[PDB]
């Protein structure tokens, strides 16, 4: 079904979201144990095939939802170990048809940028080679920066922009040089 | 008048209501979600490094 | 739409010198390819995308060159095998 | 008629022709290097796999 899915992916970030306001919380423990974590980090290859329309809305559920797992300290650890670096890879995914490709990057630079600052110095060495493995790109957005339908799509420069920005300063790829 | 000007039936009148139904729950936890991120983001930049977190870029990487 | 070409002809030429750097000497290169794509993955995604009246043309060339830049480092560091 | 129509001086003349010159040789090296890269770009490719390298990409990432 194509309704049922979207409303099922969608209200699984409501019960996240009202746990963690009740450092832990048993909803996300139960997701791991369940084998949902595993399959939902690799159904994240071959976005591209995927992404109004109803499979563009049910997309924006499901990366919304890892969004809210990168949050949480203990979320590190279990999305950590699904290896979502690599699964993200495979897919090749790095005025209004525009403005909805940039928000498929912002929702992808969220969830990297929160998981990253989210543990600690276990994943920033993961971070420093998505940034020189795919530098250049980036770089085209922060310089960028710096009606209706334009006003949205320069919005979604400014969160892109500094979506990485804040995986530079947590990753520390300034020391880097 | 009556008996129909720029009007609909009832199969369709029930249809376009949970369509209307369905597209305003989307929005709306679209509209939280982002809300709910944007709050998050305030609470985490808002402890200290406003502007040196862009500026050490400006610094560094070229205006 | 002048300014922008040169922004692009920057980002070109970091791309060929990484690019051609890792395709170089061999497997002992790709982990640090993965790396930079995935630190840097989304921007990546926007080049590849755009391209699937002088000054026009000058600027989508360097999109097309920009855009078959990663390509290379793809195929070459196997980054499809990661997923 | 004569003694000055849209014209320049000796001093100037002679920097207009150097910064010609040096202009014209940066102009020169560029293109060369554009079309040694091009070339050496095209012989690395020409081996094999000259359209699947991008049809991988497009079937893996969206359209």
């Amino acid at each position: 079904d194509t309704t049922c899915q979207t409303a099922a992916m969608i209200l699984l970030n409501a019960l996240v979201h009202t746990s963690r306001a009740s450092v832990d919380c048993p909803i996300i423990d139960a997701l791991n144990r369940l084998n949902f974590i595993g399959v939902l980090v690799d159904s994240l290859k071959e976005i591209l095939n995927e992404w109004a329309s109803p499979s563009q809305q049910y997309t924006s559920a499901k990366l919304a939802l890892l969004l809210q797992l990168c949050q949480t300290r203990q979320g590190a650890k279990y999305v950590l170990q699904a290896n979502l670096f690599r699964a993200l890879e495979q897919s090749g995914v790095f005025v209004v048809a525009l403005e909805r490709h940039y928000a498929l990057l912002v929702a992808l630079a969220r969830v990297v940028g929160a998981a990253v600052t989210a543990r600690g110095a276990h994943n920033i060495v993961q971070g420093r080679k998505f940034l020189t493995q795919h530098r250049g790109l980036v770089v085209h957005v922060l310089k960028k920066n710096a009606i209706l339908a334009q006003q949205a799509l320069e919005e979604r420069i400014e969160e892109l922009a500094e979506a990485f920005m804040l995986l530079i300063t947590a990753t520390g790829f300034l020391e880097y040089e | 008048s009556g008996t129909g000007l720029g009007e609909v039936d009832v199969d369709t009148y029930l249809s376009n209501l949970q369509t209307k139904t369905t597209l305003s729950m989307i929005a709306d936890g679209l509209e939280r979600s982002a809300r709910d991120f944007d709050a998050f983001l305030e609470e985490n930049v808002t402890l200290e490094w406003e502007a040196q977190r862009k500026r050490i870029y400006q610094h560094f990487g070229i205006k």
